[PDB]
């Protein structure tokens, strides 16, 4: 993707938020911190990944930016200069946003494989079994060599 | 001392005003009185914010419109709040008092002269209240 | 007994002034009138702490600046709450109103002389109200 | 990292915090302390971990600025000089962003290598089985001597 | 360090308290009362350790100074004299600020070795072992005289 | 310690504590007190613990000073002699100070050895297992007699 991509799906992703509310360099400063780590240039296939952290990262900004100011630390408001009396009473609003956006990451690419492995059961596969049998740097209850080393006990874990 | 009213309110909304001040002088060269041909100058200023607000009454002198024996004369008034620092006239100079262009009741623009200014010294925020009267139609005021 | 309000205040910024006795001496040797020619002397003195505001109203008297068959003549007022004690004229003696000074519409500094005390005997706290009324331009008032 | 660039990389990870609120010299003390503390010029594998601590600490210093003022033990204001009345009511949203910050450590560089060795099961590598073994200084259950010493029990952990 | 820098140092740690807050003459009396118990001058390895306990005294001089005074005990104000109208409704503040300093010494100096002998277990060390077993004081399970004493009951912990 | 500098001392600890709040003769009355029962003037070891026990007298001097007052049973006032009105609402603040202070003595003096003795486990040490062995007045369970005394069973706690 395009420095100038980016801006546009981000801000439509955002529900059309503003300039003033985040500007477009802040969010080239997200972009370009995940472009360098991720080397999208040479592997295309992390467009997704990038994507999805950069949107997180700018609604971080988000929250960091109602703190800092007066926002956040006040709920009320009257103004009365005369007859013009006006009373009402988003840093909460950005927060449960952000934790609802980390639980749907097809929101922002559908293709990110979400939610694939959450159960593991070990020794009903062929292939994870060898993996772990083969690695020489394996420890398993066949090595119990007690008080001191007898050749009757295998020092590798893989068979001969 | 006072700090929430030491700062620009941001709820209501509150706009800018131009104003001018004035002097006079003497034009006449052998006339011998002070009045001679009387001259006012001016000098073009503005308000940093202001409201704007009508009298609140119904009583016959608040009326707009006034039926007197040559015809319906015409009378606008107002009450405005700021923060700018704005003068009466001063007994024995050549100061007069300031003025302030705001829309009036027929749909023109019309200069108002400033007739009572209130202070509050002890308190230390510079807000202020006035109390304006505009200008007959036709003339400069005086 | 009172005890909150036996105290200095400690929400509401509060100041000071400058004040000033007045009486009045016959100067003239022969004439025969106890007025003679009149002049007054001055004793300056301050209050411990104070506060000044402005008329409420918009009432013709109480407007800054009054047309008059002359000129635009010149007119202030305040009320003060002080916890210094002033004194109004009493008769038959050679004592005249306190006054103090304070600032006024047109930028400058004048004298207010005190014509309005009110006190409460049986309540014991020191704390008094005044009516003011600027002096005169061009005068020290009477 | 140079002392310029600290700065102007705090306030954007900060939302742009102001001057007066942060001055530029503190932010340089807090800089300066973990230079001489993690050597940046011998070493600069610690960059990330030098710049995480200082943004840290520039939070901590901030939320004992609220404290020490009026600010912090107010929760109503009232003012009224004549016409003009105004009433409203960060000490408190500064507390869980530094709860919120040292849980999200990736928000300031991805490198830090965060949460990896949540969990640790012993004996099933060979490269930790034998770091313990080896060491002079072990103590393990084929020591137990008794009453008093036997040359039938051994001395050493490490196998002859 | 000299005595002009450590007012210097715990005025930036505090958020730039003011003089009137707390003077330099109370800061000087307890800088003093730990230099005298701990001989700096003598050994310079305790200048993190006093330079801790003195900003810790500070903030509890701090609370007390709340207290004795007319501040503690309020939580409400009003003043009406005449149309100036002020209503507004540090000791609390201050509370949990010294717990959560005592719980974060590295703010004041890096170098405390704060938070390193949490777990302690027993026998799984030689250096431990020995010191235990050596100990001309020490009294264990193998000195059971019982009824009254036999000399097939050692009666040193040491072994020959 | 001489009887100015205990009032000198005292003032500062408690925060600059007021004359009117505390005289200067309630501190010698509280002073007087420990001074006789611990001898100073014969045994100069016991500064630390008379200094200790005279602050917190007074600390229970003060509470007992709001207490016979007014000023302990009011939670509200109001005050209007004409357009003057005030309404404000150190019992409470002096209780917890009590024990807070209780709990750190080493804020008056380091040297006062608190918190030392929390555990006791018996029989781990010679020195306190001879002293309860060779106490002439231990009764111990070597002793039972039974129906009616006889002279296998001994009398005494110390072997011969």
């Amino acid at each position: 993707m395009t420095n100038e991509q980016v801006i546009e799906l981000v801000r439509v992703l955002l529900g059309g938020i503003t300039t003033e509310e985040i500007s477009d360099q802040t969010i080239i400063f997200f972009w370009t911190k995940w472009k360098l780590t991720y080397d999208l240039d040479n592997r295309p296939e992390k467009i997704p990944a990038a994507l999805y952290n950069t949107v997180v990262d700018c609604v971080r900004w988000l929250i960091v930016q109602e703190v800092s100011s007066g926002n956040s630390s006040i709920r009320e408001r009257f103004e009365k200069i005369g007859d013009e009396t006006i009373s009402v009473k988003s840093w909460e609003s950005w927060k449960d946003f952000l934790d609802w956006l980390e639980l749907n990451p097809d929101y922002i690419d559908p293709s990110l494989a979400f939610n694939s492995s959450l159960v593991i059961i070990g020794g009903v596969r062929k292939d994870e079994f060898f993996r772990v049998k083969n690695n020489p740097n394996s420890y398993n209850g066949f090595m119990e060599q007690g008080v001191y080393p007898t050749p009757a006990i295998p020092k590798q874990s893989a068979w001969p | 001392a006072y700090s929430l009213l030491s700062s620009r309110n941001r709820l209501i909304p509150r706009v800018e005003v131009q104003c001018r001040k004035r002097e006079w002088v003497k034009t006449d060269p052998d006339s011998p009185f002070l009045n001679g041909g009387r001259e006012v100058l001016y000098t073009p200023f503005t308000a940093v914010e202001c409201t704007v607000q009508p009298m609140r009454g119904k009583a016959i002198r608040d009326q707009n419109n006034q039926l007197m024996i040559g015809g319906e004369e015409d009378y606008d008034s107002y009450t405005v709040y700021s923060e700018t620092l704005l003068f009466r006239a001063r007994e024995g100079t050549e100061h007069l008092s300031d003025q302030m262009l705001l829309p009036d009741s027929g749909g023109g623009q019309t200069w108002f002269t400033v007739m009572k200014a209130d202070m509050y010294p002890s308190s230390g925020v510079p807000r202020y209240r006035y109390y304006l009267i505009a200008v007959p139609v036709g003339t400069e005021g005086g």
